């Protein structure tokens, strides 16, 4: 039939819908596709690098851009892409479920290698960024990767982070960047609340307000378990009553908390008479917030939403937390040269130059002593105009508009558990602008307010100047 | 040398190597501190996923570098 360019579906070889899903993100990268289908490729291959693949990667992946992009078919299988694949990485023979983002980076650097333009990579030491300006050392690190990493891979989807540690006794400062491909992002949290309180109508009653706001609320009455507890479901934020059951003291188990290296951070909002507040001040470790009884159920959900923040979960908290400055715990002291000992320095990430093509990856899991498990809490992204401007325009930096803003033009979806699942893709085609679903073979036309769900994984974000570029 | 390692809830924790060291000795040291076994661990640098066998020197892994620390969510629809 005569379908239209890119709108092509691809079939499921077994267990194979999340290489489907990276392809389709992939397919709808504007500059890739395009340098596929002038054939820029062909005179980038590079068959003697030990890091390619004799540039089967490349070929097969643009034999694939080029079919979806005919117009030719409804849909194509893949299965020599997925035999090179394969090959490449052995871990995808077979018919294994596997991560998305896992392949894509593979298939990424498949791509990269084929066609790096580097004949062998060198390694070179960094010299010590001490006293030098910013920009200088941040030059110096990017030319080492291009000196060994120099394709159209790292021209679309590489940027640079800047980062700093800074030494609480002396001061002294230490400078590093490292080029990056994927924007890996921590969650925030959940926005799940934990109530430890022996009155159950009170518990409910809060439980219920909370859950007005989107909090998703647990409850236990159990105040000797509720230490471990909060360990195990890792709640962000504790509503924790003074007068417990069976004689537990909430003051008392706040203080088993804030002693706890890992449970220190937990915010923590007692609840309970009043008059116990200033003693609980005076003598021990401070609750995060004091909310008096009878409770006013506005202050508790308000007080709540000033701690964690309301639902949901978005983006651009995810990428404040990443770059925010963090204190090395006492396990991961940083020995600074200068004072030549190990110290509790404090470390920030910045974005230092963001690529054309920029890929974010949340970080939707857990790993705790008792679990592994999904975080599958609702992350709100923005189609459009994402601005990075407040992140990038750090000391030692500046821009125009259109270089710190993007466009959203893909989703990878992930549905499931972290070892059972499937895969889905939204994505914007470059010549019409509507976005589609892609479900291995089906594909059908949606609007830009279905594509947020709590299923996106991967983000495909594109730079507002890059369209205009031709 | 000192490496880092920005982990799962964005906790960056501290590695003491050496530029010769493999990976999976990287990776035991991740498990010595985080307690994720190695096979689940998956680690980035500059658009390279660390693979057990090459070095640090290997994916141009400098001191103070930092190392971006990812799970799986595995999924094939069956299909
Ligand atoms: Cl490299």
């Amino acid at each position: 039939f005569k379908g239209q360019p890119g709108i092509c579906g691809l079939t499921n070889l077994g267990n194979t819908s999340f290489m489907n899903s990276a392809l389709q993100c992939l397919s709808n990268v504007p500059q890739l596709t395009e340098y596929f289908l002038n054939n820029c490729y062909l005179e980038e291959l590079n068959f003697r690098n030990p890091l390619g693949m004799k540039g089967e990667i490349a070929e097969a992946y643009a034999d694939l851009v080029k079919q979806a992009w005919s117009g030719h078919h409804r849909s194509i299988v893949p299965h020599v892409f997925k035999n090179k694949v394969g090959h490449f990485a052995s871990q995808f023979l077979g018919y294994q479920q596997h991560d998305s983002q896992e392949l894509l980076s593979f298939l990424l650097d498949g791509l990269h290698e084929d066609l790096n333009r580097v004949k062998k990579k060198e390694y070179v030491e960094l010299c010590d960024a001490a006293g030098r300006p910013d920009q200088e050392v941040a030059q110096e690190a990017w030319q080492n990767h291009k000196r060994r990493n120099d394709s159209v891979i790292v021209d679309t989807f590489h940027g640079l982070f800047k980062s700093t540690l800074v030494c609480p006794d002396c001061g002294n400062v230490s400078v590093t960047f490292d080029p990056f491909c994927y924007l890996s992002v921590p969650l925030p949290g959940a926005k799940k609340i934990l109530i430890v309180e022996s009155d159950t109508a009170l518990s409910a009653t809060l439980r219920s307000a909370l859950e007005g706001r989107g909090f998703t609320v647990d409850e236990t009455t159990d105040g000797k378990g509720s230490v471990e507890q909060i360990r195990r479901d890792r709640p962000d934020l504790v509503v924790l009553a003074v007068d417990l059951s069976a004689g537990q003291n909430g003051y008392l188990i706040c203080g088993k908390l804030k002693k706890d290296d890992d449970l220190k951070n937990v915010p923590i909002v007692i609840i309970g008479n009043p008059d116990g507040f200033a003693q609980h001040r005076a003598l021990s470790a401070h609750a995060d917030e004091y909310v008096a009884k009878p409770v006013d159920a506005d202050q508790l959900v308000e007080r709540a939403g000033a701690l964690i923040g309301f639902p949901p979960v978005r983006l651009q908290e995810c990428i404040e937390l990443f770059t925010t400055v963090e204190t090395l715990e006492k396990e991961n002291p940083w020995y600074c040269p200068s004072c030549k000992q190990h110290q509790l320095a404090t470390k920030k990430l910045d974005l230092w130059m963001l690529p054309e093509i920029l890929i974010i990856h949340l970080k939707r899991f857990s790993y705790t002593k008792f679990s592994r498990e999904k975080l599958d809490t609702l992350v709100e992204f923005p189609i459009r105009d994402l601005d990075f401007s407040e992140f990038v325009i750090q000391p030692q930096n500046e821009s125009n508009p259109e270089l710190y803003k993007y466009d959203l033009i893909a989703v990878s979806n992930h549905y499931g558990g972290m070892r059972d699942g499937h895969y889905t893709t939204f994505a914007c085609n470059k010549d019409s602008g509507q976005w589609h679903y892609f479900d291995d073979n089906s594909v059908s036309p949606v609007n830009e307010n279905q594509i947020e769900s709590k299923a996106a994984y991967v983000l495909f974000y594109q730079r507002q100047d890059v369209a205009r570029r031709l | 040398m000192q490496i880092f390692v920005k982990t799962l809830t964005g906790k960056t924790i501290t590695l003491e190597v050496e530029p010769s060291d493999t990976i999976e000795n990287v990776k035991a040291k991740i498990q010595d501190k985080e307690g994720i076994p190695p096979d689940q661990q998956r680690l980035i640098f500059a658009g390279k996923q660390l693979e057990d066998g090459r070095t640090l020197s290997d994916y141009n892994i400098q001191k103070e570098s930092t190392l971006h620390l990812v799970l799986r969510l595995r999924g094939g629809g069956g299909g």
